RNA sequence: CGAGAGCUAACUUCCGUAGCCGAGAGGGAAACAACCCAGACCAUCAGCUAAGGUCCCUAAAUGAUCGCUCAGUGGUUAAGGA
RNA sequence: GGAGGUUUGGCACCUCGAUGUCGGCUCGUCGCAUCCUGGGGCUGAAGAAGGUCCCAAGGGUUGGGCUGUUCGCCCAUUAAA
RNA sequence: CGGAACGGAUAACCGCUGAAAGCAUCUAAGCGGGAAGCCAGCCCCAAGAUGAGUUCUCCCACUGAAGGUAAGACUCCCGGAA
């Protein structure tokens, strides 16, 4: 189980039938939640209490609590994922807001951000993604990573910036 | 409006001339005073053991044999066909009770 | 001996469908069409009310049914097999779904065809039949 | 989308550069804009236009009045082109430019009641090795008792002819502007002098 | 007969099973269903029997 | 139900035994000699029930109370796995 | 331990007042336990060519010599026979 | 000349956020990606879609179910890559 919280100073939390609204430095980060749970807060700090200890009842508590944790902490401080391309060539660049990968294929491979997500290419072989909705930053980083998921032999491709990987042997 | 309940006689708030099953009182003599379980006299409905309070007379009008019917029966591939005559006796009566 | 009447009545009613399960609403409409609500004065004649469903596209299927429910219908042709439209993509033309229920329970005879006439589905919140002045009737039964 | 009517005239030889090619000459003469159908007044968007004038003596009164709404001479054929919204009258030049692909739709040549060897490319059966279905005959026609059926759809002797046929990606070879002629690469269906219609490619492939 | 009786039964907010159980629960109602039908064709008396029956399952 | 023969196959074949069918109508089992109910003297626009049922087709509680399964399981098996 | 009913059967239920039988030819249509093609997982998968399993029935699946043959063998090709 | 592209929802599969177990997990709520296959897209039929659809236009309101008639079909003649 998990329950303790930390709402900071520059944010505000509404409440309505379980489904709250939130604003702050970047507002309109609403999330769905179930009515069967108790959407609540004291004031200086929040909580989600579980009315009943049932199994399916218990799962929703931890789901909803991490979801409020990410959704509020993202408007309070934000999320930023970093990655590196590896392999011969494998360029990346920024055209306006779009990210031009130039990575091991006959064509350039472009990605156009969904709204709220900001690409950044601090180094020619360094991708970075910035945003609030952690779910969407994760799907965006995944959409870039899938373009060349690492091979089992030499590790060409997208990698999380600190990432290690196994290498099969071969000839 | 109301009708005999076939099982023997016995009925509700009528005024007419109806057939029914045979009465074992012959002639127009019977003057049968039957019990009735319901009545809408005065549009005032009355039923139940209230209707064991009220009773209606009705003269016997005529003994009679109804329209003929055959009783035919069949079964396949067994030869067996059956045929018989039948007419149901009755005693028509006209109503004039309370 | 038994009273029978003339078909003199012609009655119009607006069933709602929004939030209602399908089937639950469908049997209510099938009962109103087939005439059980009034003293079902004859088998012989169709004395049921005319039934004008609205907001049918807000119909509810209470299970997983919105997927995985199937709608087989044979075009005579081989390979015209189970031409399965099944789901909520049949809510591309929502009204027939509801029809298909009540006609699943309306009689299959000459008369049973002919009563389907009086079923007037309307997936939107609006219907033309203001000239009939249909009467409201609640989706809860008791 | 854009289209016009005309009449197949005949076929010929042609030389674009040095490559000899078979063209077909349609005459796509001017078409009046009779009726401007809009969805706000007709439920769907389209335009109906005419071809080959009819002597006014031959018109019904209702058709003289149909045209008479539009200030247009009676024309023996009217047709509707979906999504098409021109202005004035539909001359063929303006609609087409040389080399563009255009679908060509006309009515196939009625060959009447045709056997199966002719209609569906049936095989035939030996013409000497025993028979008395020497040619022509469809042979067997089903399974046996299970499905007693013969399939709905089954191919059989019949009216091979007269179908509407569309033919895709024909190439405008040339455009004679002041004659209202239009060359098209290769063949179009019909007897000569039948109506046909030329249109933009139904699938604009890359 | 039965099919016509439960129609008025439900018309009043009872039903055939409960309504004949209430017309039986008072001993004095012994009329045939056909006569309950004819009463279903006379609404006032039918409602009188409905209130009679319903005052017997209480 | 109890055996043999068979492969502890068969709407298989051969015996014992009970019941039905043959010779059996009527309600149930969608349909259906064998199963479950129940043995048709005749007539009725009368009543209680059997089996079986009570959402609509389709007669009759969208009955009541504590649960169980979210699989359409219900509405086609097992060794084995979770 | 199951599955399917395509084999050789068993059984003897409708058909001996007739249910034409093997092979070919002609038309076909269906299953999928998938020969090709499409999407995958693992691979003792470097690449290429593969193996094997999963999802997939839209379409497609060659012509000849031998024999009545089905089949099988062979010629010569195939995305595949 | 054609099979096709673009689209949508999908199978195996691949993932995002993520609990029930303060880890981890593509799923238990939720979301995204993925086939010659499913729906749409191409060509043809089709309102006997008795649920009979729309639009444009024409003849009008005659005399005693009938009858002369309008608008307008047909019969027949001559022919037709029908
Ligand atoms: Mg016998
Ligand atoms: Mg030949
Ligand atoms: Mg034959
Ligand atoms: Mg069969
Ligand atoms: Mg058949
Ligand atoms: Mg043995
Ligand atoms: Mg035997
Ligand atoms: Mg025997
Ligand atoms: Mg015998
Ligand atoms: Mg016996
Ligand atoms: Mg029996
Ligand atoms: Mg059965
Ligand atoms: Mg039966
Ligand atoms: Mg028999
Ligand atoms: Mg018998
Ligand atoms: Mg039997
Ligand atoms: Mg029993
Ligand atoms: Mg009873
Ligand atoms: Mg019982
Ligand atoms: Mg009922
Ligand atoms: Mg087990
Ligand atoms: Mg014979
Ligand atoms: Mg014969
Ligand atoms: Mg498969
Ligand atoms: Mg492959
Ligand atoms: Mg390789
Ligand atoms: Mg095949
Ligand atoms: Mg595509
Ligand atoms: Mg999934
Ligand atoms: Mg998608
Ligand atoms: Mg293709
Ligand atoms: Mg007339």
């Amino acid at each position: 189980g998990k329950q303790p919280i930390a709402v900071p100073s520059g944010v505000t939390v509404n409440a309505q039938d379980g489904v709250f609204k939130v604003k702050g430095p970047k507002g309109e980060l609403t999330v769905p939640y179930n009515t069967e749970l108790t959407v609540r807060q004291d004031g200086d700090q929040l909580l989600v209490e579980r009315p009943s200890d049932a199994q399916k009842h218990r799962a929703l508590h931890g789901l909803t609590r991490t979801l409020v944790a990410n959704a509020v902490k993202g408007v309070s401080d934000g999320y930023t994922i970093n990655l590196e391309l590896r392999g011969v060539g494998f360029r990346a660049k920024l055209t306006g807001k779009a990210l031009e990968m130039n990575i091991g294929y006959s064509h350039p491979v472009i990605i156009e951000p969904p709204a709220g997500v900001t690409f950044a290419v601090p180094e020619p072989t360094r991708i970075d993604v910035s945003g609030i909705d952690k779910q969407l930053v994760g799907q965006v980083a995944a959409n870039v990573r899938k373009v060349r998921k690492p091979d089992a032999y030499h590790g060409k491709g997208v990698r999380f910036v600190g990432e290690q990987i196994a290498l099969k042997a071969g000839k | 409006m109301f009708a005999i309940i076939q099982t023997g006689g016995k009925q509700a708030r009528v005024s007419e001339g109806d057939v029914i099953r045979v009465e074992s009182l012959q002639g127009e003599a019977g003057d049968k005073v039957e019990l009735k379980a319901l009545f809408v006299g005065g549009e005032q409905t009355v039923f139940g053991e209230d209707a064991g309070k009220y009773t209606v007379q009705a003269e016997v009008v005529e003994h009679g044999r109804g329209k003929k019917i055959y009783i035919r029966k069949y079964k396949s591939g067994v030869q067996y066909r059956r045929r018989t005559g039948h007419r149901q006796n009755f005693t028509a009566i006209k109503i004039l009770g309370i | 001996k038994t009273y029978i009447p003339k078909n003199d009545e012609q009655n119009w009613v607006v069933v709602d469908a929004s939030g209602v399960p399908l089937g639950r609403l469908a049997t209510l409409i099938a009962s109103r069409i087939r005439g059980k609500h009034r003293p079902d004065f004859t088998p012989n004649m169709i004395q049921g009310d005319f039934v004008v469903v609205i907001n049918a596209a807000q119909v509810a299927l209470t299970g997983k049914k919105l997927d995985d429910k199937v709608y087989t219908r044979y075009t005579g042709y081989q390979g015209g097999l189970k031409t399965e439209t099944a789901r909520e993509a049949l809510s591309k033309h929502p009204e027939r779904v509801i029809e298909h229920a009540v006609f699943g329970m309306l009689p299959k005879g000459r008369q049973g065809r002919a009563m389907h006439t009086r079923l007037k589905v309307y997936a939107g919140e609006t219907h033309p039949h203001s000239a009939q002045k249909p009467q409201v009737l609640k989706t809860q039964p008791l | 989308m854009k289209g016009i009517l005309g009449t197949k005239i005949g076929m010929t030889q042609i030389w674009k550069n040095d490559r000899a090619i078979p063209v077909t000459v349609v005459l796509a003469g001017p078409c009046p804009i009779v009726q401007r159908k809009t969805a706000q007044t007709d439920g769907y968007e389209a335009v109906q236009i005419g071809y080959a004038p009819k002597a006014e003596r031959k018109v019904n009164k209702p058709m003289q009045g149909h045209f008479a709404k539009a200030g247009v001479a009676p024309t023996r054929i009217l047709r509707e082109f979906r999504g098409f919204a021109p202005d004035g009258d539909s001359v063929n030049v303006d609609i087409f430019a040389e080399g563009e692909k255009i679908d060509a739709t006309g009515t196939s040549k009625g060959k009447g009641t045709q056997g199966v060897m002719k209609r569906w490319n049936f095989a035939g059966g030996p013409a000497s090795h025993g028979s008395k279905k020497w040619h022509r005959r469809p042979g067997s026609i089903g399974q046996r008792k299970t499905p007693g059926r013969v399939y709905k759809g089954k191919r059989m002797a019949g009216h091979m002819g007269m179908e509407r046929v569309t033919v895709q990606n024909l190439e405008v070879v040339e455009i004679r502007a002041g004659e209202n002629l239009i060359l098209v690469k290769g063949a179009i269906p019909g007897a000569n002098g039948g109506l046909v219609v030329l249109r933009s490619a139904a699938k604009a492939s890359a | 007969w039965i099919q016509r009786i439960n129609a008025g039964a439900r018309l009043h907010g009872m039903n055939y099973s409960t309504f004949i159980n209430g017309l039986k629960r008072a001993n004095i109602d012994l009329n045939r269903k056909v006569l309950a039908d004819i009463a279903a064709r006379e609404p006032e008396a039918f409602k009188a029997l409905v209130d009679a029956s319903r005052n017997a399952r209480q």
